[PDB]
């Protein structure tokens, strides 16, 4: 899966 | 009469659901999912996923009186981890964290019903399901 930008980091 | 009967027994899974959910926000490892994903911070949230889920709205749900099973239940936490790992990516240890925590939540949640549920409870509480979809 994992299709997100992602919860941490500078763009979420 | 068969209606009161079948409330109190709904009324014991209730508190028995909202145990269980107890026991899972509690745990540091489920901080995560204890909310709803802030969709302002994650602004691409909703993009990826068409039912978020976490565990105040299923504390919600059961006072709701919309779980009649422990399946039910275990049908919203088994979408909290689906969600999470549809929208984490595999890559960073920041994300495997959060896929790592999301199966264990799954887990979690399957074995303590699995080891505390009464199983002629639970198969009453499906008949009660049964019985209120078919009258």
């Amino acid at each position: 899966g994992g299709k997100g930008l992602g919860k941490g980091g500078a763009k979420r | 009469p068969l209606e009161d009967q079948e409330e109190n027994t709904l009324r014991e899974l209730r508190l028995f659901l909202r145990d269980v959910t107890k026991r899972l926000a509690t745990d540091k490892r489920f901080n995560i999912f204890s909310k709803p994903v802030d969709i302002e911070e994650v602004s691409d949230y909703l993009e990826v996923i068409k039912e978020p889920m976490d565990l105040s709205t299923v504390i919600t749900k059961i006072d709701k009186h919309n779980y009649l099973t422990a399946k039910d239940f275990l049908k919203d936490i088994d979408l909290i981890c689906s969600n999470a790992l549809e929208y984490n990516p595999d890559k960073d240890p920041g994300d495997k964290i959060i896929r790592h925590r999301a199966c264990t939540l799954k887990d979690t949640a399957h074995a303590i019903i699995a080891a505390e549920l009464d199983p002629e409870f639970n198969k009453l509480c499906e008949e009660i399901k049964e019985a209120r979809i078919k009258r």
